[PDB]
């Protein structure tokens, strides 16, 4: 039954009595449901420490992963170049998923094609699909460049991308000068961030390898900035903003900021901005190249250092107070430009905010997860605020990274109760927050089901989630936020402190029970 | 507006294609006139034309098997497939996720290179053991094959038969590798046959189930936002007893009990007609198609279902229609005057492009164009009847074609999926998601129609669409 | 009993059994408290519509007002001028409160002095306090300027500020050319926003009234911007940001942006930035003057139009889509500069966010309060988003403002169930959200006790608060936000939609009860 | 810390003043030696004093915390608004029904109330309070500035309306212009309790007394400070009949004439009504201090001596029970705070009452001072403070900054109008009014919190980050 006065959607429609009894008869009649008291006893068991021990013995099963597959990152890297179509050689289902995943996070169009390799290509190779695919894409969507990656199908059958593209140019399917860089992006290796590294390194060598004789380091007096797999629009913009304030010439290679944020003005724009091909050809002439996320750019680093002959500085991600300083000081040293007064003040303002909020941040225990560079910067910043990163999880982290983070924790008293996990997933984390309860989680939208599980155990065990990461599906426009630089530090601080305060307000709202602490001024 | 324009528009769009694709695409676009008659479907996608179609793994894991709640479904292969599809479709269910239900969870074997070289069968058996220690209340396991499973010579059936007999548990191997077929379509068929060969016959010699002349099963309703719950209430208010729902909120036991019903109500023909035809051959159970979109189709479908029984069910059917009559009439009275005459374009999967037209027309709207991602020729035969003359029809439309068709026709509303929503919102055209119901719904039944009408109004007549142009150019 | 490794602050310390029993024994034996069954009956009575009718028949008692007194706004206006010391002639207890009130909202230093008028001054006037006060201030804190307002004590005994200041310079307590603007700011007239109006009008008079002989309108090719009583730092910044992008010469008269956001760099700065006296003296040479909050700048408009002979355009506060548009177009017409593509894009992206989120905003019912100009822009923006401002409360609103707002409501179908209240307080609003429950409240930190009261009745009756306005005491750094222009609209939009979604998440987090709607994607 | 240094510092700070204020400020700055300072005098105009007014001392301090009474801010809208929920006098109750502490009741004076008087409005107001808050147990009328200057007569209204409704209406003439500080607000408020509420039960004989009955006087329950103290005395065997006024009721106060002992925590704010009850009811009163373990141990025993040997035995039980707790607090936090110097500036009690708590953590108080203390308050401070420590009365913002610049203390304890000044300078800061939204600090349970709070702030990592690594 519906009142046209107040229409009810699924919630709370199915709480009406007539729907409630029906679902009860459906359960009792045909579902062969386990007794509720069994379900409770089992749920309790899944929160215990014995279950955690079993949970951490898993070798073959992965439950609720915290990572994606390579081509996802290759698509995102390719969208950052001017008027280029990301092109995924393989089966079409991947592309349908790649666009959907990004549509939901950015709430924007995400253009990407496939050459729809099918049953036949699995036995004869996908060379024909590559020929007609490149010709079809180029004539239909008129891009100036086509960046090719692979699905795991195309990798298993061993399709040689280099030959397939070359024979497409030899036979006249695309012009011989039309830019078509490529990268093998196997889904069974690494994660989505490796796909970003592989794609960018492949695009780099396409414009750089057979032209180094005319290049001299520093002649264009600029600094190359490689952002890596980045899904916050503010992070691209805060890098460019600070570099413009310093008067530093820069090239942000892979800049998807415009295409992921086109205006709604009665016209669809498939392409927008991005790094031009001219900047990519001139990048070897830069003073140096900075890697904002070096822990998943190692392939690119070795190419930049080896072929461009750029002395890539050893810099952590510009997240937090110290690492934003070292970043600005390195950029100053390379470019010769002094750090302007506007950034000195901004740093101080972030410091002022830490002083006004340290009483509520001190001692708070956080579980967190995400990609390697993002996780270690968040760990570093948490320590700078006096917080305890109790459970640190990075599904796609390596052991060299874990030792780097373990040394960051050892260099601070607030990392004493901290442990770093690698190769584990959110089902592992679900146990850690039950048996070693933190105060909050910091992660992507998938952590919402962990908070739902903690609350089922009881209100006093609920661990609220703080949505900082990728993907964020159940909130709107958080992708516009910033996490890099001082500006990103201020937003995160604000998000942390106020999430703590909103939880206190909720716990102390009980009239004549806990509201004695429901202070107006906090 | 009509005939020579729409057909001149179709050749207008196609002049940009290379000849090979142009010749193939020409046969997938057509104009209506109420026997392939004018359009082919279920063919290969032209490479590099930005298709909206998914794979066969999407059609089997994300569509048919995923919604089964008391089973654990494993994405066998690399980590990509299960992750992008985790909780992507709103096939609702009642249960305790992680204890006795697992729909929104993502189980995977997460293939590394070591398993592409050595095969992944030994790991899969080891995975099944870990699943059983950690999720003791699961009532079955399905193994959804991703692209590499077939290309490396793995045999998931032997692992399923050995581990299944060892643990005395139903373990369903499904070879739904993404490269098979041309779309999600074959995924359904592969999944249907996997239900048949491994689940459906488990209780053929069991006789303990007390049947009744009104036993009935809902086939092809995946409970998007409670869609199947909005349909069940109407059928059980009519005196019927619904023994199963496939697969929305469905259980393994509801599937095994389906061979005992007297009638199979098929909502989604394209994805479930395979298992329906088999259940009529093996068990003699007849099956009919029905439509619960809008009051017109729902009332028509309710009466058609009652005719298959006795006068009591027919007399309850008219008591149900009368009880909801003031409700849906108030809905029409309030919202039709705000949506009358507005033209809508649709592009969805394999059923809804035709099944919702009746609901739109009940609000006085007109579908000037529709089309399917992956439908077959018999789907387009049913579509011819449901739409007017000189309306546009497109099969496996390309991103370019769709955009071009909307620019010329200028429909007042578009209904499609997430990969099209933000294209047309920037173009100033109101847009409703007709897969996820734009996180609203349900849209089935009478209670769903109220939501449906409210949802079409709030978007079409939202003030935000007036403000697309700046008052200074 | 405290456990050294887990020390409990007030909450949850007083939940322990020995405290709970001791508080129960205090009550039963000494407090002679009413029985709980009675106070439960009374609380329920206070949520009925019968109580609301008695509540709204008040005329002598005010409960939980939503306004302050004039001098509070005069201080904030004065803080916006370069090296200016706010100085309020009267009793010192007011300055203790004015500084404390602003300290807690901005979490910054707030410098302000009194001349500490006592019993002796009440019966003989405060002339002597003014002479010693001004002199003590000028030598001790070295301000370039001292802006004098009044406490309600000094207004009752009739102190003549103009004479007292002139006598102070006559007798050599402060130099004769030392700028000492003054305004009468009686607390029993208007509210704090009126104190802002009076103070700015007085400072403009001091610097322009005698120098009109050589002023020609438009000679400096600038536009004057008067922000009014403004407590968001981002609102000053965003106005100067858009005007800078338009290449429009502008003069922001009263700019406390620097003083209220000084960096923590090891030294305290009493003064920082602000409008210079040179800009005030040259203000009459501007092409025109724009009033960002015209509904409490009445006096300033009369002076600007009567003495500077500027045609102050009829512009609403630049809040929301339509009014930010009119604001830029008016500035473009006056200055001759075109609206640059940067602002055309930014508007587009705001529109894109509206289309992306409209499905969750549509039909949502809000109660809200605050200052007249801020409230009318919020109502305006809410209607543009498809929301229904059911209860609109402005304690310090006047009758012609209510008619203006009622006209905006009548021009939109989403204002059909709206009612504008003036002269009512947050105890009137408490009744309104009980008898005509909206979905959320948009107000200051005083609304947290209305959410606390709605929750006591029942969880399905709780009305969550969305903190936009002044003062905000129980959250940190929200004063850095923006509510003006497209940027402000984007933050308000994000805040609203995500407030709706986190409430939906909370209501559908019940396992096997409502979590079927606990969608990952929204 | 050389003592010719501090005396020369006091000197070369006052050279900025003009002579009139320099001469008066010179008498408000002194270095001690355990008769050299004057206080409770007029604030010099225009020097940014931290002082409040007599309305703050009466409404915001003494009366406000009384939870079942409705306190009316009589006058313009400002005073009641800036003080609404400003200080954390905690209470148990149902706000808006039977309790009203955090609510703001005001008469919102307009121009026609200033010219015509506001006594007709005050009488109609009291009616509107009675209809909309029937469970209130008394009304107090706190006068803001204009009430006394326009010749209003709140008492005649209070006496007329009091008899008409058979309800106790307390007229308080605490206009902010009276006195020099919040201090006179206390006194005016004390005299208003004495004359309008305290004698209510002089006739009554129905309260069953007890030789161990006591009442706490001058603990306003900042963050539960009174609750954290009451627990310690009730476990000693005593009976606390009343808490003035933190989480206090009118009935509790009315029954205070029936105790055997009055334990005053805050002397400066409650000594007035303490002496009156010794004169009128013979009830003795004694000072004590529940800040830190040393002063709490010392106080518990001194209080026990006023009784028999049962209590003195129950006493030593209490001391032994919490002995491992506070000793664990010290072992954990003293090595983190040892040897660090604190500068204080608070109101009228805590500038000397918390000295013992800082010493139990190994810290030293190189300077302290009061906003509004009298000379008898400084007499007690001479004993608690060490040699050659700086003392200041009604310190100006300019003085307070210059003192800290030279002395360079490791942590400053003051109020909200100073916190963000010294934080930007790089000196840790703890609010000693609101406990910086922490607490309680009274008793043993409070000492744990107090110690954790001084440590989290002093040794916070944010303090070593004030200097940009490229400005060095
Ligand atoms: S199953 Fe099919 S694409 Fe019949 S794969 Fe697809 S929940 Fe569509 S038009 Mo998404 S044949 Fe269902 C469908 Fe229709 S996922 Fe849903 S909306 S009625
Ligand atoms: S068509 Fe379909 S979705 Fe595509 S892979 Fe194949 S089953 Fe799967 Fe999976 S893992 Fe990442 S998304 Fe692919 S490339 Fe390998
Ligand atoms: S010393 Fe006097 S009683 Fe004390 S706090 Fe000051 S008025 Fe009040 Fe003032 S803040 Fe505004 S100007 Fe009047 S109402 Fe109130
Ligand atoms: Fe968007
Ligand atoms: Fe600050």
């Amino acid at each position: 039954s519906q009142q046209v006065d107040k229409i009810k959607a699924s919630y709370p429609l199915f709480l009406d009595q007539d729907y409630k009894d029906m679902l009860a008869k459906k359960r009792d009649g045909f579902e062969e449901k386990y007794p509720q008291d069994k379900i409770d006893e089992v749920f309790q068991w899944t929160t215990t420490k014995e279950y955690q021990e079993l949970n951490f013995q898993r070798e073959a099963l992965t439950v609720n992963p915290a990572k994606a597959c390579q081509p996802l990152g290759a698509v995102l890297c390719a969208l950052g170049f001017e008027k280029t179509m990301p092109y995924v050689h393989g089966s079409q289902g991947c592309v349908a998923y790649f666009r959907s995943y990004f549509n939901r996070h950015f709430r924007e169009p995400v253009s990407c094609v496939s050459d729809s390799m099918t049953e036949d290509a699995a036995v004869f190779g996908g060379q024909q699909n590559m020929k007609d695919g490149l010709q079809n894409c180029k004539a239909t969507y008129k891009p100036d460049m086509i960046a090719v990656s692979t699905t795991c199908m195309a990798e298993v059958i061993g399709d040689d991308l280099n030959a397939f593209i070359n024979n497409s140019k030899k036979e006249g399917f695309i012009p011989d000068e039309f830019p078509v860089p490529f990268a093998h992006t196997p889904a069974f290796v690494g994660s989505h961030v490796t796909g970003w590294d592989n794609m960018f390194e492949g695009i780099a060598r396409y414009f750089t390898l057979k032209s180094m004789d005319d290049k001299v380091v520093g002649s264009n007096k600029k600094i190359n900035i490689v952002p890596g797999f980045e899904t916050y629009l503010g992070n691209f913009r805060v890098i460019k903003r600070m570099l413009s304030e310093m008067g530093v010439g820069y090239s942000l290679l892979s800049d998807p900021e415009e295409v992921l944020d086109t205006p709604a003005d009665g016209q669809f724009r498939m392409y927008a901005g991005g790094t031009t091909q001219e900047e990519m050809k001139d990048a070897p002439n830069a003073l140096n190249t900075v890697l904002l996320q070096p822990w998943h750019l190692e392939k690119t680093k070795k190419f930049v250092e080896g072929t461009w002959k750029h002395e890539v500085p050893k810099l952590n991600i510009p997240m937090g107070l110290d690492w934003t300083d070292e970043f600005l000081m390195k950029v100053s040293e390379i470019s010769g430009q002094p750090i302007p007064a506007s950034l000195t003040k901004e740093r101080g303002r972030l410091v002022d905010m830490m002083t006004d909020s340290h009483t509520w941040l001190h001692g708070k225990r956080f579980a967190l997860w995400g990609d390697p560079d993002f996780v270690m910067g968040l760990v570093k910043f948490l320590l700078e605020l006096g917080c305890e990163p109790v459970h640190i999880l990075c599904h796609n982290g390596n052991k060299r990274w874990k030792k780097a983070v373990d040394a960051i924790l050892a260099a601070s008293p607030y990392g004493k109760n901290a442990t770093v996990y690698i190769g584990k997933d959110l089902w592992h984390l679900r146990s850690l927050v039950f048996t070693d309860k933190p105060d909050f989680m910091i992660g992507n939208s998938y952590g919402k089901f962990i908070q739902r599980d903690t609350l089922h155990k009881g209100k006093e065990f609920e661990v609220p989630l703080i949505r900082i990461g990728f993907p964020i599906f159940d909130r709107h426009h958080l992708h516009r936020s910033t996490t890099l630089g001082y500006e990103g530090a201020m937003q995160i601080l604000t998000t942390l402190v106020n999430s703590i305060l909103e939880r206190l307000d909720e716990e102390t709202r009980g009239m004549q029970a806990t509201d004695y602490n429901h202070d107006l001024v906090r | 507006m009509s005939r020579e324009e729409v057909e001149s528009l179709i050749q207008e769009v196609l002049e940009v294609y290379p000849e090979k694709a142009r010749k193939d695409r020409n046969k997938h676009l057509a104009v209506n006139d109420p026997s392939k008659k004018c359009i082919i479907s279920n063919k290969k996608s032209q490479p590099g034309l930005m298709t909206i179609r998914g794979c066969a793994y999407a059609g089997s894991k994300g569509v048919v098997w995923g919604p089964i709640k008391d089973m654990i479904h494993i994405s066998h292969g690399p980590v990509g497939c299960g992750q992008y599809s985790r909780a992507g479709r709103r096939n609702y269910y009642i249960g305790t996720t992680g204890v006795n239900a697992f729909v929104t969870m993502n189980f995977t074997s997460d293939f590394q290179e070591k398993d592409i070289v050595f095969g992944g069968d030994k790991k899969l058996a080891k995975l099944i053991d870990e699943v059983e220690t950690l999720f003791p209340l699961n009532k079955g396991i399905s193994v959804q094959s991703e692209c590499p499973i077939g290309l490396i010579g793995d045999d998931i059936e032997s692992v399923s038969k050995v581990k299944g007999a060892e643990l005395s548990k139903t373990i369903v191997p499904v070879r739904c590798e993404g490269f098979r077929g041309v779309s999600q379509s074959l995924g359904h068929h592969i999944a249907n046959d996997a239900v048949r060969d491994w689940v459906l016959g488990k209780r053929d010699e069991d006789t303990t189930f007390a049947s009744t002349p009104y036993d009935v099963a809902i086939i092809g309703d995946y409970n998007i936002g409670g869609d199947a719950w909005s349909s069940r209430i109407l059928l059980e208010e009519m005196g019927l007893r619904c023994v199963a729902q496939w697969s929305g909120d469905g259980s393994i036991s509801e599937i095994e009990l389906t061979p005992k019903v007297k009638l199979n109500l098929v909502h989604c023909y394209r994805s479930m007609n395979y298992i329906s035809r088999h259940m009529e051959e093996k068990y003699g159970i007849p099956w009919m198609e029905y439509n619960f979109f809008g009051p017109t189709k729902t009332i028509e479908s309710l009466r058609a279902i009652a005719a298959k029984f006795d006068e009591s069910i027919q007399k309850k059917c008219e008591e149900v229609i009368a009880k909801y009559k003031p409700e849906w009439e108030a809905v029409v009275a309030k919202y039709r005057p705000r949506l009358e005459g507005k033209r809508v374009m649709l592009y969805i999967g394999g059923l809804r492009p035709r099944h919702v037209i009746g609901a739109y027309e009940d609000l006085g709207m007109e579908v000037v164009g529709t089309g399917y991602e992956f439908a077959h020729n018999d789907d387009y035969d049913r579509t011819m009847k449901e739409m007017g003359d000189s309306t546009l029809l497109y099969d496996d439309v390309t991103g370019y074609e769709f955009e071009e068709f909307v620019k010329r026709i200028k429909p007042d509303l578009i209904g499609s999926g997430i990969k099209e929503k933000f294209i047309f919102q920037k173009m100033g055209i109101p847009f409703r998601e007709m897969h996820s119901w734009d996180y609203s719904g349900p849209y089935h039944g009478f209670d769903g129609f109220a939501i449906f009408a409210r949802d079409m109004d709030m978007t079409l007549n939202n003030p935000c669409w007036k403000k697309l142009q700046a008052p200074w150019e």
